[PDB]
């Protein structure tokens, strides 16, 4: 379906040449690199269409990849291919560099020929495929590896034993808010996603219970349980999946079925672009006197429970550029200044909840606001806290192992709540 | 494994010499280096002799990288490959079907005429086979067949067991059967694949809903080419879209909308699930353009073109194409552009007011193109068009001509939908002829001169200068000089006579176009004819376009509707014009 | 005889983590630095070691921002090889501050009254890189007085020769002449071709200013150079190499006297054409010799006496001896050879005398150039087959380079197809078959050809006026053909416009028909060919009436209404105003055959030779 | 004339730069990494003077050394291609069975006996006796 795979570093060169089809020429290749490769200007995509040829050439690092094609094929699959492919160079050996690449070739070529094939790409399951893909068949393997091919279960399903049977969640809530800095949230939305790190045996299929419809409703039941019109919990603005649950399954009685493998995966990505629970009341504003002097009014007025307690806490409060006279206002932390982007850094060991700490910021200046002006850099807060912001959380969790003997209470279940706010960011 | 990248300089003996021990380690060593050549791309056939006699072995990755070099240095030495076919022939007697199916793939990597009749029952047997990779392989061989030589009652009775293969329970063979089939397609008697039927539909449906992403977009595209008889069936058939959202989606989502907007042309009061799509739409669309930035690129690609076909609910999304510093210049333009075509009338005041903020940061290209957004409102709501006026004007004052450029343009086609209301600035312009450097904007000034020549009476002396613009000029800025002197001599026949005999006698004899020339040849034999009849026509109102605005072909957009998902369509430019 | 240098070169080289590179460069920064920031500058081993360690790190990417005061304080400093290192510093490290730069010509008018041979020569040397206009101001007539007024040696003389041949190339303005024909023309007649060498260079480039100024030099030079020939390696034996006989100085007589005319003269010339003659009749024999350099340097001056031939054309038995040369010499195994002789006989191609002797030799080309992988080569044949193509070897050239050019790059394609379409003007007299020719071209991309070559090609068919009804019929042809290519829409699309009705009595004239079939293509183009398509439409109907009724109800669709430029709204409406509303006279009294254009030259010619290189 | 003349070795960098006119950084640095490119790609049936989209150079490589002198047009290849063939004799002959390292602590000298026989981008001198006689008297100048 498609022709040469080239991966390339720096300089230019191949880091492979890896072609699926014969219309694929020396030629072309060489072209490819001294003109992508190396252009006198610097403004480009990560498709390329030279004389109607196409050319999905990415750096997803410091090392770069050419995927060319001349053929009308969907991009965006492309794409998954090319991210499926170094995600699973990194998974099989982490780092991926000129070593991790050399040392691997041979897996890497046949892989790369098998998981696609002229072009035509095949599937990445590795539901064994490391096992064999390693960095020599029995009758028994033979008809094994057949089947488990024929078989249609992957990620990592065969039976497996495990002294314990145990998983470990973390609910990650990035906070995606943009707030006026006069005061007023412009952005209130959360980006999350169910990491699930698990160490079980056999291939149980888990459900699982997160408050919907409604705000929130074998040893630990909960320690925050969801009291009844409890914590955020709201129809998921987006709720985004992985390749072991059942849409179908949803879609019908709005619950998927999901067998997850083993150890560490993120079970499904969700966003709520609503409710949410702010932790500070800060009006971050800047005003100009004449053209002289600008002057920043920063009042972070902190708003958690004072049992939180937020640490580092360093807010980015940046400086007129123009610089003459400063003047400073302190109420609690550390005064820390930042030279080279011009800033303020009000950076504060620690803060309980439903604190203020007001800096106000007066900077001496030279007429440049014209035409083109002073750019107004967003002051943002930036620190540590773990959090369940929207709180919608475990509404019930259903594992087993419904095979032989391992049951729900034979498992033991864990989560975290880790908040994410380094948006935090408004001076304009 | 490990990197060699080393061929020259008489290393090829060296490379014998190590070739001069059969042990396994000179051996390995020797194949790495030789992969070094085949990488950097120089020939190694001259150890094909080698190849081969060492070829004799049992080894697994040897047999690989032996398949890869014979493979692609028989590319380019088909004379040797009658070595390779005995092998290939060993291995298809080599019971690893995993094996056989690499030994297959290699094969069917080539074709010229020998191997194929080499293979053919062997091939058929691999169709004839049990194994998913095997006969994967073999369909996938048998599309690598369709390279050349696809016309042999041979191949098609292969094409026969394949086509019942379509019929297939195994995932992997009937998988890469469509693929297959869905790209033979691309053969073109235009009578492919003949195995469509309602039944065949249900069934690979069921096939997608429980078959990788793979078969899934197969099948979809698929499809894609077969046309339902009514909605029922295509009812059922957005019933089992239903559970296609969250995947590995963004292929699957692109070409499940193509899918879907195929099918997605009767009313929502036909069907509420057609409405209920629409509203539920938006948040996926959002998550298109909350993925990854050349992912959510291709989303805003696609983005525009839904807006284009369908001007509907994400009307109150606009919220999406917020720009922000993080976001990158391209995407900040997109962002603004379909804000511009997400128009809200609420917001255009504060929106306007981000504009000049925009205007008032540091690159020229967005500047311009929110100028011409900006004109674009001028030419929406004439509220808007006031502060547009000022904003403009005082971008004038700026006094950066390139913004000014396209600017004239700009206000040339507003005053075309709203003339006769501020001329007051024409003054301004008239200065502003010692800049002209976009035949768009020349045209628009002189545009203006067949405008309001009448009104402008200095135009005079500046249109016997701009007579030292006659060559070197593209020819659409003639015929505008051409008509508007026309609209002056018939608005002030009093002193366009030297202008218009000059002038017709240099661009018919000057002339290279036939259409120029003849067109000078109708100037006159109307104007000497009866300009008291060619003002009737002429200077008789000529209605408006009423807000283009960056309209689309629809046919274009119709089409490309077949390819929402493929190159063409995010490309937004035809699948014709590139192959 | 100093140490950081050659410790520093030392541990540098073997420094590899550039971050070392740098640190070492930190140590000997330090070091430099502080030494003449502070520390202050020793003379003879301190100064030499941090200057070339300064020179060599400037040229290693780097810059010195001082020691130039001081490196004028170099050329004030007693070894030569501080001196020397001043002299490269400043010859390498272009200056700025004119009091360096006056203290720098000061010191060269001081090397100069330093009359030794090294301080001139090197001045000479900074003088023409630096090539500051102070010098050749100061010097306009003082290196005259330099390599003249005052002849005694070869080295240093054409060190100023090559000096101020730097500065008069430019800047010559600099230079007053006058006369100094006798000195230089003398050395030519020196033996010592040191001197005589650059001298001839320079006169040379004085000739290209002056060729009148020397035809003095005529005589005696054709003495000297027959001698050269005649007197090729027996002694002067350094001044030989690989027994050569003076390859560079012959050859830059031999094309100074390019410049001057063709052979006139009976004796003198006589004498060159008994150069001639020894040239060619030494050539031919093969090589007692086995290295290729002495091949090289034959066959350098071969080409050069060859050129210095060419152009002439007036001498039919040499031309003769040319051709059978240049026969054999595409045969030889390296593609430089062959190459070469390629660029010499494209060069000669244009011989009326031997035009039909290299047409011979048109299969020859044909197998190679097919047979080539490579393009260089094969332009050069096309420029040979260029110059002495005609109508006959035509008919099949358009065949085989056309076979050739389907496959090809994509510029050079358009040159090619232009300069061949050309050529076939230069030979259309097979109009109809010249017209199929063109449709051929067409067929084979027709998207890529530029306005003025089409446009060419309809006035020679409105100026034809013998094959307007076979032409307008074939367009019809390729009208039917269902692919598109926009340039064969525009151009057929006119001609049927016009000359539709040459072609009618048949069914598929049928303008119903051509005319929807346009429409489906109407809208789906480039602006300019809808004007076209414009004006061919408002043909339609007044030269076939029988579509009108349907005309007129599609000419008025709201998209030519909407359409959204000026322009076409305009031409829309000119048409519209006028079939919509018709005096149904005025159609035809403007409706005009478009009479054969007036003449012109073909500036596709001129314009192929702008973009000729 | 002689545009420039570059040296590169087959450790890539350019080992000596000696030029005729007023390149610049930019200018310069596109030449080495163009021509560079080229003489990589460039095999072994090719000549020793390849033009670059608008003129050339006479160019001579070597397993380690890579010899690049710009020219235009016009200049007769063969002649500056034995005039290079030459210079090499004398390095190697003076400079004795030359490695890297030698030049690397005598690289002036090379560059000022090039400026000897070769001058403002032409020949300034060819005498090969001469050539190391004058040489080797004068590589005894302090």
């Amino acid at each position: 379906m498609i022709g040469g795979l080239f991966i390339y570093n720096h300089k230019g060169e191949v880091l492979i040449s890896r072609v699926y089809r014969d219309d694929i020429g020396r030629n072309a290749v060489d072209a490819f690199r001294v003109n992508v490769i190396h252009a006198r200007q610097q403004v480009r995509s990560p498709v390329t269409n030279i004389a109607r040829t196409s050319f999905f050439h990415v750096k997803r690092s410091n090392i770069w990849l050419a995927a060319v094609t001349k053929q009308n094929v969907n991009a965006a699959m492309v794409f998954e291919f090319l991210y499926k492919m170094c995600d699973v160079m990194a998974a099989y050996f982490g780092k991926i560099s000129e070593e991790n690449i050399k040392n691997n070739f041979v897996l890497i070529y046949e892989l790369l020929d098998e998981i696609l094939d002229f072009g035509y790409p095949q599937n990445s399951e590795t539901g064994a495929l490391k096992t064999f893909i390693t960095q020599h068949q029995t009758k028994e393997e033979q008809s094994q590896i057949t089947s488990q091919v024929t078989g249609q279960i992957g990620w990592r399903r065969e039976g497996i034993k495990y002294r314990r049977n145990e998983l470990f969640l973390d609910v990650l809530e990035s906070v995606n808010l943009l707030m006026s800095p006069q005061g007023q949230v412009l952005s209130a939305h959360v980006s999350g996603r169910v990491v699930m790190k698990s160490y079980l045996s056999g291939m149980p299929e888990c459900k699982f219970g997160m408050n919907d419809k409604i705000v929130i409703e074998s040893m630990e039941q909960k320690l925050i349980s969801e009291e009844d019109l409890g914590k955020q919990s709201i129809a998921i603005d987006d709720c985004t999946f992985h390749q072991c649950v059942r849409l179908s399954k949803f879609d019908s009685e709005r619950s998927i079925s999901f067998i997850p493998p083993d150890g560490e995966f993120e079970l499904m990505r969700y966003r709520t672009t609503k409710d949410i629970i702010l932790p500070f009341r800060v009006i971050p504003l800047v005003r100009e006197v004449g053209r002289t002097k600008l002057e920043v009014k920063v009042v972070i007025k902190s708003n958690f429970k004072p049992s939180l307690l937020a640490q580092k806490i360093e807010v980015r409060i940046p400086t007129p550029l123009n610089t003459s006279g400063v003047q400073v206002i302190c109420m609690k932390g550390k005064a820390k200044y930042k030279a080279s982007e011009n800033a303020i850094v009000w950076k504060i060991k620690r803060m309980a909840g439903m604190k203020e700490s007001q800096i106000s910021a007066e900077i001496e200046l030279l007429p440049t606001n014209d035409k083109k002006k002073w750019a107004r850099p967003p002051i943002s807060m930036n620190f540590e806290v773990p959090f369940a912001p929207s709180g919608l959380k475990v509404r019930y969790l259903k594992v087993f192992e419904p095979k032989l003997n391992y049951s729900d209470h034979d498992v033991i279940k864990w989560v975290r709540y880790i908040g994410r706010s380094g948006i935090y960011e408004t001076r304009c | 494994s490990k990197y060699f990248t080393t061929n020259k300089k008489g290393e090829i003996f060296e490379l014998k010499a190590e070739l001069n021990n059969e042990k396994k380690e000179k051996r390995k060593e020797a194949v790495k280096k030789v992969i070094a050549a085949m990488t950097v791309g120089k020939d190694v056939s001259s150890l094909f002799p080698d190849v081969v006699n060492c070829m004799q072995t049992d080894n697994l990755e040897l047999k690989k990288l032996v398949y890869l070099y014979l493979m692609n240095y028989a590319k380019s030495q088909p004379d040797m490959a009658i070595m390779a076919v005995n092998s290939f022939v060993k291995d298809c007697e080599d019971p690893n079907p995993l094996i056989r199916a690499l030994a297959v793939r290699t094969m069917g990597c080539i074709r010229v005429d020998k191997i194929t009749e080499y293979l053919c029952e062997p091939l058929r047997k691999c169709l004839k086979d049990e194994d998913p990779y095997v006969r994967k392989t073999a369909a996938v061989c048998v599309a690598k067949l369709h390279d050349i030589n696809a016309q042999m009652v041979e191949d098609q009775g292969f094409l026969d067991s394949l086509r019942d293969l379509i019929a297939d329970s195994n995932p992997m063979v009937v998988a890469n059967a469509v693929a297959a089939l869905s790209e033979i397609s691309e053969s073109h008697p235009n009578s492919n694949l003949l195995d469509l039927n309602p039944q065949n539909i249900n069934k690979l449906l069921t096939a997608l809903n429980e078959c990788t992403e793979w078969g899934q977009i197969f099948i979809l595209d698929c499809l894609s080419n077969y046309n339902p008889k009514d909605d029922r069936e295509a009812q059922s058939i957005c019933e089992r879209v239903t559970p296609r959202l969250s995947h590995a989606n963004s292929a699957v989502v692109l070409s499940a909308v193509k899918v879907l907007m195929k099918f997605l042309e009767l009313l929502p009061k036909d069907s509420d699930y057609y409405n209920m799509l629409l509203k539920k739409l938006a948040p996926p669309l959002v998550t298109l353009l909350s993925g990854e930035p050349e992912v959510q690129y291709v989303a805003l690609r696609n983005i525009n073109l839904i807006v284009q076909k369908r001007p509907e609910i994400l009307k109150q999304e606009i919220k999406v194409f917020f720009v922000k510093y993080n976001d990158p210049i391209y995407v900040k333009l997109e962002k603004l552009d379909i804000m511009i075509r997400l128009a809200s009338q609420a917001n255009i005041a504060q929106v306007l007011a981000e504009l000049k903020e925009y205007a008032t940061e540091v690159d020229v290209d967005f500047v311009r193109k929110a100028v011409r957004a900006i004109g674009r409102c001028a030419i929406k709501v004439e509220q808007s068009a006031e502060r547009c006026v000022s904003t403009l004007l005082d971008l004038i004052q700026t006094k950066v001509n390139y913004v000014v450029q396209e600017a004239i343009v700009v206000i040339r086609d507003i005053f075309r939908k709203y003339p006769n209301k501020y001329e007051s600035i024409i003054a301004t312009l008239c200065e502003n002829l010692d800049s002209l450097d976009e035949p768009d904007a020349r045209a628009a000034m002189i545009w203006i001169v067949g405008e309001y020549a009448e009104r402008i009476d200095n135009a005079d002396e500046l249109l016997e200068s701009f007579l030292e613009g006659f060559h070197d000029e593209s020819t659409q800025v003639q015929l505008t000089l051409l008509t508007a002197i026309v609209k002056l001599f018939l608005k002030k026949p009093s002193e366009t006579q030297e202008l218009v005999q000059q002038v017709l006698s240099l661009a018919t004899q000057d002339s290279d176009n036939p259409d120029l020339r003849d067109r000078g040849y109708i100037y006159w034999r109307l104007l000497s004819t009866d300009p008291v009849t060619a003002k009737e026509v002429v200077l008789s109102e000529k209605p408006l376009i009423s807000e283009e605005t960056d309209l689309i072909e629809p046919t274009l957009l119709d089409e490309l509707i077949c390819h929402i998902g493929s190159l063409a369509s995010v490309y937004h430019k035809p699948p014709n014009a590139f192959v | 005889g100093m140490r950081g240098l050659a410790v520093f070169i030392s541990d540098i080289r073997n420094c590899k983590s550039k971050e070392a590179e740098i640190k070492r460069i930190n140590k000997e920064l330090a070091n430099i630095r502080s030494k003449f920031k502070g520390d202050k500058a020793l003379d003879g081993y301190s100064k030499k070691k941090y200057v070339c360690k300064l020179l060599f790190i400037f040229l290693l990417g780097h810059d010195i921002d001082f020691g130039h005061m001081e490196a004028v304080n170099l050329l004030s400093s007693n070894r030569y090889t501080e001196k020397q290192i001043g002299y490269l510093f400043i010859s390498v490290l272009v200056n700025s501050n004119s009091e360096l730069i006056r203290l720098i010509n000061n010191a060269i008018k001081n090397d100069l009254a330093s009359r030794n041979p090294t301080f001139m020569g090197l001045a000479l040397h900074c003088i023409a890189n630096v090539g500051s206009r102070e010098m050749a101001e100061a010097f306009a007539g003082e290196i005259p007085k330099i390599l003249v007024a005052g002849d005694t040696m070869d080295s240093v003389k054409q060190s100023a020769a090559l000096c101020l041949l730097r500065l008069y190339r430019t800047s010559p303005d600099l230079v007053p002449m006058g006369d100094w024909t006798s000195r230089v023309v003398h050395l030519l007649n020196d033996q010592h071709l040191g001197v005589v060498t650059a001298a001839t260079s320079l006169i040379t480039t004085l000739a290209q200013k002056n060729p009148e100024e020397f035809k003095t030099s005529v005589s005696l030079a054709v003495s000297r150079l027959s001698r050269i020939v005649t007197s090729a390696s027996t002694d002067l034996q350094d001044y030989t190499y690989y027994f050569v006989p003076a390859p560079w100085l012959s050859v830059k007589l031999l094309r100074l006297l390019q410049c001057y005319p063709p052979p006139e003269d009976p004796a003198v010339r006589g004498r060159l054409t008994e150069c001639l003659e020894t040239i060619l009749n030494k050539a031919q024999e093969p090589p007692k010799s086995k290295k290729v350099q002495h091949s090289n340097a034959k066959n350098a001056v071969l080409f050069e006496a060859i050129s210095l031939i060419i152009h002439h054309d007036s001498e039919p038995n040499l031309l003769v001896r040319a051709c059978n040369q240049l026969g054999q010499f595409l045969q030889h195994r390296e593609t430089n050879l062959r190459y070469l002789a390629l660029e010499s006989m494209c060069t000669l191609a244009s011989s009326e005398f031997s035009h039909e002797a290299v047409k011979t030799h048109i299969e020859t080309v044909i197998n190679a150039l097919k047979t080539e992988r490579d393009v260089s080569v094969r332009q050069r044949a096309v420029d040979l087959l260029y110059a002495m193509c005609d109508r006959s070897n035509a008919q099949q050239i358009v065949a085989e380079m056309l076979s050739y050019l389907e496959t090809a790059d994509y510029s050079i394609r358009e040159e090619i197809v232009l300069k061949v379409a050309i050529l076939a003007e230069k030979y259309a007299v097979d109009y109809t078959w010249y017209v199929d020719t063109i449709l051929n071209l067409i067929r084979i991309a027709g998207d890529y050809v530029s306005e003025e070559v089409w446009y060419r090609v309809i006035q020679i068919v409105i100026n034809r006026d013998d094959v307007q009804g076979y032409a307008a019929k074939t367009v019809f042809e390729a009208l039917q053909a269902p692919a598109c290519h926009e340039n064969l829409v525009k151009v057929g699309g006119y001609i049927l416009g016009e000359f539709g009705n040459l072609i009618a009595g048949d069914p598929r004239s049928s303008p119903l028909i051509q005319f929807n079939l346009l429409h489906s293509k109407f809208h789906l183009c480039s602006v300019p060919t809808r004007a076209l398509l414009l004006s061919t439409y408002i043909k339609f109907v007044n030269l076939f009436p029988e579509v009108k009724a349907t005309i007129q109800d599609v000419l008025r669709s709201d998209s030519q209404l909407k359409n959204a430029d000026v322009e076409l709204q305009q031409r829309a409406v000119e048409y519209l105003r006028l079939s919509t509303v018709a005096s149904t006279d005025i159609l035809a009294t403007v409706l005009e055959e478009m009479p054969p254009f007036p003449e012109r030259e073909s500036s596709i010619l001129a314009k192929l030779k702008k973009k000729k290189g | 004339m002689i545009r420039f003349i570059l040296i590169q070795n087959r450790a890539g960098k350019t080992r000596l730069a000696k030029w005729y006119m007023q390149f610049d950084d930019d200018e310069k640095q596109k030449l080495i990494e163009e021509v560079h490119a080229v003489v990589t790609v460039r095999d072994a049936k090719h000549t020793n003077f390849v033009e670059f989209r608008n003129f050339k150079i006479i160019y001579r490589r070597y397993a380690g050394l890579y010899f690049c002198i710009c020219v235009d047009v016009n200049d007769n290849n063969l002649a500056y291609l034995e005039a290079i063939h030459n210079f090499v004799e004398v390095l190697n002959e003076y400079f004795h069975n030359v490695c890297e390292l030698d030049l690397v602590f005598n690289f002036y000298k090379v560059y000022t006996v090039v400026d000897e026989m070769f001058l403002a981008g032409e020949i300034r001198e060819t005498s090969q006796t001469k050539v190391l006689k004058q040489l080797l008297m004068l590589q005894s100048l302090e």
